């Protein structure tokens, strides 16, 4: 059976799966629930300027 | 918590004199609401932001205002909400004995901070049989309430207020006190040298009621009666007859007082009507926020229709209002 | 003296929703339809835009038309949407496809009779009818075809009334659709024959107003439609409130249009200023006049400095002296005299109304008839000529049934409009 | 509102599995066609209607047929996880394959099965009230996909008439290849596809492999990844029908804006935030970066280089949290670029759409979760290079009649090869002529 | 506001590790790219923006690329401590080195990698709104640093145009040497660098070794010490962009004040309070003593003697607690000295800068903590002797073509040696002529 560390250091990973860098496997796993990107800053309106 | 609430509400239409039913959904992840029509299966309002509505105000029997419409929550429209509110439907009774009348406002405020909804309240004097069986004094305040994890929360009143609260959890005793304390009967209100202060429904939902009562106690007034009553439109009109043609917000006051239940207190002191008028403040909160910043209406009022509290103006009508609240509404 | 409104297509329906919010606010009408206002002055001219239904409620004299109900369902679902009469919503079952010929010839003639039936029902109920008001875009599909069709039918049926249009037109800087030049050319051809007065707005100018003047970080189409609704509700203010020098749509037309083809106008609204700045500068008639003539405050891409004013009108709302108004308009005319057409002895009309818009002490709306509008039409004609030489997308329109001769006719009529404006700019008294 | 999906052969059915998986997960229909027994509110909503119809008991069933001549793939659908979603009549299967012969599919074998397909589509079209087009998924490299797809498109085009037909087509890659006879089948398919399709979307497997290697971190991709990307693209294009937005785009608006002349209807497709979860936390993803991304050739799903041609029209679909001003600023920046060129007769080169529903995340998927995405379909003269290499391979094989005896024995005149090759030569000349500049002298 | 850092080859990457270590520790970003954990409020101050950009989740990432042809050094960065700081695309690595051949870097191998580098730099430059230059770190003695540095500077100079490009360069020491072929690579590098660099900073390893032996008490220095000194110098020069001060100095002011004629752009650098911790607590370090220090040859980071030439311009950067009256008094004291000479056509010889941020102390570091520091860059004719000695070493080797067959085999004409040697001879003649007195003519 291929050990886990050597499998981390193989050239090829499993079929149809993303592989991490070998200098990154010891780190804790990433989170998939979070949604990335910057939120648009929507604030205020023209009514306050037109109707103080 | 939740991802989406769902209630069905009724709206009393003044122009049509019918009662219409809608479906109200609340999305808690971003605080937007949306309304549908049950009778037509059509959309009433898209997802629009509405920051004045909070998840804490959503419970059965509550009232909310959405675009100048008063909606009353009636029944759960979904089984997620029904399962989330599987508890919070049992009614218990907490008494306040004679030694606790001076601390009753703090008791009510502490109950409100514990996410507890009061479904009735009255200041009564019990018959001797229930007095011996339950273990309370002759003159006491009976509070009926419901909420989530109620018994474990109300256990803290034994250490915050030593020897002035009695908690009832058995359904039989609750039924006995419901038959005895509330319902048609007599009243402890006096018929002369008195004043009446009324807590509006919006202050009831917001919950400044305990602070108002405790301010009244702190100022030195005596509470001789207290109860909660629900006013129909005709009752609200007959309550505010003298304000017709005098103030510009008569109809708005009528609909506000008919929106939901209101608390009515009675105050006895020296020159009671003038003293209560002075402590409440002028009719308009704008004058209060500038010249009378310590008054009740400055803290608990936002405009003329919703100034928080209502007090008697003419000393010729104090027994009239006291009678209207504590005999005509209570007895029949 | 009551106006009937028609809102057509997505842009028109969206601007209309904001207009009826602004009007309902100024007259104190609750979104349930109940009157909740605080002065008798609000009630005494409510008839001008609202009809009264039984009880409390008031209903707005408007017809809503669209080819796919998505927008109409959105407006009915909006917060004030309930006020609108259900029978007044007319919609089809398939879209305009961004095609002028489809909107004018195939589904247009299918729906148009029910719209005229509703408009006639509304007009004949009025005790005295003033002009119609229509909002639509010229670059679209259903907006252009049925708006100009309906305008032609109403002009046949009510030739003695006033015809007024508000119209949004495509800019080259930020286009949303590839075939805009064809639809624009055909629509301007229809308008110059049918209309009595037509107002034009560029989206690029509204973006520059929002970013430079109001310094909004993230403006939205609700803001652009609010600015437009502000000017639209301002032009009609003298119909419905008292004042020291009353004015009327017909009086505007008689004073602004020297010759019947020259009826295209620029718009502005003066007391625009950011919430941070408002503490630093008080309102006054010189300040309003300075903003009023600043090209920064005008809702079209063409700038007045490249042309000359034939005529202009300013309607002031608020309590102010007439002496200061007259001398300000004189001083502006005298100091910039090269920009005013010299064979007219006084180019500016003023009007004064007592009741300002809520939350402003004073306001003015400005209407200007300036020859620099020719550059906008010329730009659209250039893009049309580039597209037409190569038959770039013409088979769609020809498949609906149009003859190519319509396109050469519409180009010739628009080119003649540009020529007529250009000749009066470059002329001597002799 | 409604659209009908027709899936033909192996590639089209396998891409269909990914598409219907995604559309189920986006609306929330469980694999058995129902909804959660708890989430029901009393008054449901129309968004499913584009792809599903409900029974009186509230089960959902989808508006699709799966067509194949070999049983195995449809039997996989019947025995798989989605058994209860599809109606069993909708899943039509023959006895034996078309064996890479266009002639076998078109003349001999498809002629028996074709009438069942038309009867199923008719039964679907009768249960509609606003049908607005057909979506077709097939590969032109194999025998049944080419031959039966052409025959069925011809019959649909006669019976239904004006209704639009949009095809998603997997063409033979320029140096990766799977079968010897691919050029013959692709030429003969393309001859029929020219007359009987309104928009044709072009795909190359080599490009999607390259895209999955460079942007995603996948060393050994397989067909499920490619099919999930295609499904995402189709979901993005049809989202404009299904959810609220600032600038909607009806399927007729695509054809009106993208097609200048009736033969010039072959379009390129690309998708912007193809990114892995580990990359996603190192970078912000604003509108202008993904707008700049969609124009780089590293983003394309077809192996062609657009720098060797001129754009005629672009259609940009934005979905998610986007504001129109950013779209305008981005398009003006793109327009400024010197390596991006438009034909001088198309000054207003862009159509925009903006929808509020963000892209869905699939449990086994490899894309990150992102707040916004953009998808582009564009018409460009560069496509002429794709046809020329297929034609060269056809000329090489046809000079010696390398395989022709199969086609003539299975029912085809030798003349049909020359006709199709001349039609594709004329299509190449159309793309040469449309791209020219004339009347420079004034 | 923004600046982009490009690190090439081994010396440039190793110096980059020290630079980014220092800039992180000075701003306070953790090695994983986050802010200090004690704050719970939004960000307030823009000073990080010159070197870092933040994601919407608040991670920081730095404005740098690391370019190498061999994997080992970048893989050391990938597996080191700063693993989480960099975006993985930024760390670019080839398969095999340029083997000390300029020809291998420029013609054969760098030509494959160069288009990826330009695409990454473009992706960086698109995410800017006030880019004001490129910072480049490389050594001209090695093969990949020379060949790819020249090719990349040429491409950057065509694509970006007027934007400024400032190089920090480690040159071959005048008698310390590490490889045999250093003269050929340095001549060929300098030929390209003359046309394609805006300011050149001169470094010699022998000087930084001497400075660390004499002033610090280090008997056995290693590359980490030299790289930390270089990082401090770069931090001092870029501090003017990042912190408040009395007299700021923008990168365009360097170019305006330091360069009299467009070829005369090679400058010397030195740093004053290089001092050990044990000496540092016995002494104050006032302005006039450190100003006197920067002109002593014991302070310089390049092995040249300024007494053999004349200064044309000096730029003096003071950082920390300094008052303008003291800088003015110091420069007035310097001006009186007779062993310091300025060319007579440059009467106003000095530029001053004053910044409030004192130099940072690194936990493993060897510099003391000091309240103030000054850094000097000056343009002087003394540099001509360094080139003349390199050219003499070239002439000795080149007279018999001692090693040329490697370079000719990897693709370069023999003629290119003579062209570069004649161009550097002309640069030498420029330094004799610019330094020639002209007031003799009346
Ligand atoms: N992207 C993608 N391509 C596929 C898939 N399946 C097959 N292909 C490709 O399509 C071509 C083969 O076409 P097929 O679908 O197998 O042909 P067919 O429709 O089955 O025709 P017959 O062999 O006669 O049954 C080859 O280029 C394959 O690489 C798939 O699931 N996804
Ligand atoms: N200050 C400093 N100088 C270094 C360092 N490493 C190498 N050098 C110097 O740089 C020159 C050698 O350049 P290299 O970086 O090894 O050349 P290269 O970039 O690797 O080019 P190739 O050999 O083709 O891969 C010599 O003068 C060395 O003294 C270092 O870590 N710090
Ligand atoms: N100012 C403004 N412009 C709009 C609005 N909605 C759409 N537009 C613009 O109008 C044009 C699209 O025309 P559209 O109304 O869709 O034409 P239609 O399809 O015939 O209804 C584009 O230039 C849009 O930017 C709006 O609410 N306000
Ligand atoms: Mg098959
Ligand atoms: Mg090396």
């Amino acid at each position: 059976v291929t050990p886990e560390l050597q499998r981390t250091y193989h050239r090829f990973g499993e079929v149809g799966c993303t592989r991490r860098h070998y200098g990154r496997a010891r780190d804790p796993p990433i989170d998939e629930t979070f949604r990335h990107g910057i939120r648009t800053e929507a604030g205020e309106g023209a009514r306050g300027c037109l109707q103080p | 918590a939740l991802e989406r609430y769902a209630f069905k509400v009724d709206y009393c239409d003044p122009q049509a004199n019918l009662v219409r039913q809608y479906l109200l959904l609340y999305f808690a992840e971003d605080s937007t609401i949306e309304m549908h029509d049950l009778k037509t299966k059509r959309v009433f309002l898209k997802r629009c932001a509405y920051p004045s509505l909070t998840p804490r105000e959503l419970f059965i029997g509550a009232t909310v205002g959405v675009f100048s419409r008063s909606l009353k929550l009636v029944d759960y429209g979904d089984e997620v909400t029904r399962r989330h509110f599987s508890g919070s439907e049992a009614e218990f009774v907490v008494f306040i004995q004679e030694g606790g009348l001076c601390h009753m406002g703090s008791i009510i405020d502490r109950m409100h901070t514990w996410e507890l909804r009061i479904t009735n309240i009255r200041l009564v004097d019990l018959p001797d049989s229930l007095c011996r069986d339950l273990g309370v004094s002759r003159r006491c305040v009976a509070i009926l309430f419901k909420g989530s994890n109620a018994i474990e929360k109300v256990g803290g009143l034994s250490t915050e207020f030593p020897n002035m609260t009695v908690v009832v959890a058995e359904p039989s005793d609750v039924n006995s006190v419901r038959g005895a304390a509330f319902g048609p009967g007599g009243t402890t209100a006096v018929m002369k040298n008195c004043s009446v202060c009324v807590i509006k429904p919006h202050a009831i939902m917001s919950g400044y009621q305990g602070a108002i009562i405790q301010r009244l106690i702190d100022e030195g007034f005596h509470i001789t009666a207290l109860g909660m009553y629900s006013l129909t439109v005709a009752d609200a009109e007959d309550f505010l007859e003298v304000y017709n043609g005098v103030v510009p917000e008569y109809q708005r006051l009528v609909e506000q007082m008919s929106s939901g239940p209101c608390w009515a207190v009675q105050v006895c002191a020296e020159n009671s009507v003038s003293a209560l008028r002075a402590i409440c403040g002028p009719h308009d909160p704008d004058v209060c926020h500038v010249l009378f910043p310590h008054t009740i209406r400055s803290k608990y009022g936002v405009d003329r229709t919703r100034n928080g509290v209502h007090c008697t103006d003419l000393e010729e009508d104090a027994p009239l209002e006291s009678e209207f609240f504590f005999s005509l509404l209570q007895n029949a | 003296r009551e106006i009937v409104c028609v809102q057509a297509g997505q842009c028109g329906n969206q601007i209309g929703s904001k207009f009826w919010e602004v009007i309902s606010d100024e007259h104190g009408v609750d979104p349930t339809g109940t009157y909740q206002g605080d002065s008798d002055l609000q009630l005494e001219r409510i008839n001008v835009y609202f009809d009264e239904a039984t009880g409390g409620r008031y209903v707005p004299r408007s017809v809503l038309i669209d080819l796919e109900p998505g927008t109409m369902d959105s407006v009915r679902a909006g917060p004030y949407g309930q006020i609108f009469r259900p029978d007044n919503f007319i919609f089809g079952q398939s879209g305009a496809g961004n095609n002028w010929a489809k909107g004018h010839y195939t589904e247009g003639a299918e729906l148009i009779d029910s719209v005229l039936d509703v408009c006639c029902k509304e007009a004949e109920s009025c005790d005295c009818l003033q002009g119609f008001q229509i909002c639509h875009s010229l670059g679209g599909g259903t907006g252009s075809g049925m708006g100009t069709l309906l305008i032609s039918k109403l002009r046949e049926q009510y030739p003695d009334r006033i015809m007024m249009t508000f119209s949004i037109i495509p800019s080259p800087k930020v286009s949303d659709t590839v075939v805009e030049p064809y639809n624009t050319t055909l629509s301007v051809h229809q308008l110059v024959e049918n209309s009595d007065e037509s107002m034009c707005i560029d989206n690029e100018a509204l973006y520059d107003i929002c970013f430079r003047t109001l310094k909004l970080t993230t403006p939205t189409f609700g803001d652009l439609n609010h600015l437009v609704s502000a000017v639209v509700s301002g032009v009609t203010c003298c119909l419905r409130f008292p004042g020291q020098l009353n004015s009327d749509l017909r009086k505007l037309a008689v004073n602004l249009v020297p010759f019947p083809r020259l009826h295209f106008f620029m718009m502005g609204f003066a007391p625009l200023t950011s919430r941070g700045s408002q503490q630093y500068r008080g309102l006054s008639v010189p300040e309003l006049t300075q903003q009023m003539f600043d090209a920064k405050n005008m809702m079209q891409a063409a700038d007045p400095r490249h042309g000359r004013y034939l005529t202009a009108s300013a309607l002031f709302r608020g309590r102010m002296s007439t002496k200061e108004v007259d001398e300000q308009m004189l001083n502006v005319q005298n100091k910039n005299s090269s920009y005013f057409i010299e064979w007219i002895p006084n180019n500016i009309k003023s009007s004064v109304c007592d009741i300002p818009p809520k939350g402003l002490k004073m306001a003015v709306t400005f209407i200007g008839n300036n020859t620099c509008i020719q550059e906008m039409f010329r730009r659209v004609g250039e893009q049309f000529t580039l597209m037409f030489r190569r038959k770039a997308f013409l088979h769609w329109y020809t498949g609906e049934g149009m003859d190519e001769m319509e396109f050469t006719e519409a180009e010739s009529n628009m080119n003649d409009l540009v020529s007529e404006y250009q000749q009066y700019q470059d002329a001597t008294i002799e | 509102r409604e659209a009908i999906c027709i899936h033909i052969g192996q590639a089209g059915c396998q891409v269909g599995n990914a598409c219907w998986e995604l559309f189920c997960l986006e609306h929330g229909i469980q694999p058995d066609g129902a909804m959660p027994s708890d989430k029901t509110i009393g008054v449901e909503d129309d968004a499913f209607n584009t792809f599903f119809s409900e029974t009186g008991a509230g089960k959902h069933v989808p508006r699709a047929v799966f067509l194949d001549l070999e049983p195995t793939v449809v039997d996989e659908v019947r025995t798989g996880t989605y058994r209860q979603l599809f109606h069993p009549e909708q899943l039509i299967s023959g006895k034996e394959d078309a064996a890479n012969n266009y002639a076998r599919g078109h003349y001999t074998i498809g002629k028996e099965i074709v009438d069942l397909c038309l009867d199923r589509i008719r039964k679907l079209a009768d249960n509609c009230t606003g049908l607005q087009g057909f979506l077709v998924y097939h590969a032109v490299g194999g025998g049944t996909g080419s031959g039966l797809g052409a025959l069925l498109l011809e019959r649909l085009s006669v019976d239904y008439g004006k209704k639009s037909k949009l095809g998603y087509t997997v063409y033979p890659s320029p140096q990766v290849s799977t079968a010897v006879v691919e050029p013959y089948n692709s030429v003969l398919s393309t001859h029929s596809l020219l007359e009987h399709t309104d928009v044709a979307a072009m795909l190359d497997n080599e490009a999607i492999y390259d895209l999955t290697r460079r942007n995603l971190d996948i060393e050994r991709p397989t067909y499920t990844n490619l099919n999930r990307l295609i499904g995402q693209v189709v979901s993005s294009l049809t989202a404009s029908l299904r959810f609220d937005g600032a600038l909607n785009v009806d399927l007729t608006e695509f054809q009106t804006n993208l097609v200048p002349y009736p033969r010039i209807h072959f379009v390129l497709t690309s998708y912007a935030p193809v990114i892995s979860a580990e990359k996603a936390y190192h970078e912000q993803l604003s509108v202008s970066e993904i707008s700049n991304a969609v124009f780089e050739p590293a983003s394309m799903m077809t192996k062609c280089d657009p720098r060797h041609g001129k754009y005629m029209a672009c259609c940009l679909m934005y979905r998610g949290d986007v504001v129109p001003k950013d779209v305008n600023a981005a398009v003006a920046t793109i327009k400024t670029k010197r390596t991006i060129q438009f034909v001088d007769w198309s000054p207003t080169g862009f159509k925009c759409g903006i929808n509020y529903q963000p892209p869905t995340v699939v449990p086994g998927g490899d894309l990150a979760k992102v707040q916004r995405a953009v998808c582009m379909i564009a018409n460009s003269t560069a496509i002429a290079e794709v046809f020329a290499r297929i034609d060269h391979k056809f000329d090489l094989m046809y000079s010696k009649r390398a395989f022709v005896h199969w086609y003539v024995g299975e029912g085809m005149e030798e003349g049909e090869f020359s006709e199709a090759r001349e039609d594709l030569a004329a299509l190449e000349k159309d793309y040469e002529e449309v791209g020219a500049e004339s009347a420079d002298m004034d």
